[PDB]
């Protein structure tokens, strides 16, 4: 708690896609971005356009699971408000299991696939999917979905409540 | 003089210099480095530091780079960071090459040589309309 | 797409673009021409031509070269000029190389394309401090 301060959790297979980072980057007052994905990180292409789009006074960083959990166990990033994008719940509760502490998580987009039930307008989720939503929700953590700040904020539970019995 | 390495993603960089000793003659005291799929930025210290260390680096060193934020640019970034003297500059260009060898016969400071090598990069992007 | 053609003292052309594919991936509608010494701009004008005619030049045609006054500029000057959406742009780095090959399918007009190069390439110089 005394170390780097999580101003919002953004969850998007797309990671930066369109303005949605930026109006989030100015309304959640964010000047840092850490992506957390092994297969991004091992994409050195992406990692060089996503660095080089990263929006102006704010940085992009690239980073997998097990470095992230040691990037925040730095207080040099202590206060510094920064927020993380993953592009599937499962790495969330990873971080929490490494003792990440996390109050909320927010769902911005899941690209949609064959096996997997649409919750939401562009939100998908799996039977793997859903294990992990309701793992956090257990542990008192608010689970919200939402495309845009300027939407009206849903509850996954709420959503997979009225599909998953 | 002042240390010069060139590093792009593939292997421009060599073809850069190459490219630059026709227009001067050829060059002492530049190094470059290439970068093959499968490599990484650790990969890259490794060979930036080995070109190093057959450079007079003295007067200090100055990385160009193909573009910002590539693993070329992020790697002499790292070597960069608490140095005095060390400048990374991305964007490199044969305007920006030619003009920097020119002047680094002239003895400038590494401050003076830094803008120059900026100034002249972006000075030598012109369309003829 | 509009075409491009690549040209530098030496044989860098080929190798800038080589760079520009490792981070788009192959390219299409892109020519290149390398200048050995003995030759003139006459001898490129001949090596322009026999890469155009190769391209689908009918939305247009952007010559990207390394320096302003040299022989690929110089040649490549003499066909552009008194020709509709051809254009020579000079100071070529990887930073206008691959936003203009990023633009170019989104199929802009050609004034839009020769801009976005020329503004991509300068601001792509900057140093890291």
């Amino acid at each position: 708690n005394d170390y780097m301060v999580i101003g919002l959790a953004r969850i998007d297979d797309r990671l930066i896609h369109g303005q949605v980072a930026t109006r989030w980057t100015k309304e959640t007052n964010v000047s840092r971005i850490i992506v957390v994905s092994d297969e991004v990180a091992a994409d050195t292409v992406r990692k060089t356009l996503l660095t080089q789009v990263a929006p102006p006074g704010v940085t992009a960083h690239v980073v997998d699971v097990a470095k992230m959990i040691r990037v925040y166990n730095n207080p040099k990033y202590a206060g510094e408000r920064v927020m993380l994008l993953f592009t599937n719940p499962t790495d969330v509760e990873r971080l929490v299991e490494g003792g990440v502490k996390i109050t909320s998580v927010n769902v911005g987009g899941m690209a949609f696939r064959q096996g997997k039930t649409q919750v939401n307008n562009a939100v998908s989720v799996d039977e793997k999917d859903i294990e992990a939503f309701k793992k956090l929700n257990a542990r008192g953590i608010e689970l919200e979905v939402r495309k845009v700040s300027t939407d009206p904020k849903l509850k996954m539970m709420d959503l997979i409540s009225k599909i998953d019995k | 003089t002042i240390a010069i390495v060139i590093g792009t993603h593939g292997w421009a960089a060599e073809q850069l210099l190459k490219t630059a000793e026709m227009l001067l003659g050829e060059q002492e005291n530049v190094g470059w480095i290439d970068f093959v799929p499968g490599e990484n930025a650790e990969t890259l210290i490794e060979k930036y530091n080995a070109q190093l260390a057959k450079l007079d680096t003295t007067k200090g060193v100055l990385f160009l780079v193909d573009t910002w934020g590539g693993s070329p640019f992020n790697a002499a970034s790292r070597i960069v960071v608490d140095k005095e003297h060390y400048e990374v500059i991305a964007g490199v260009n044969i305007p920006m090459l030619v003009e920097t060898l020119m002047a680094r016969d002239d003895d400038p400071s590494f401050d003076e040589l830094v803008a120059l090598a900026v100034e002249t990069g972006r000075e030598g992007v012109k369309a003829l309309k």
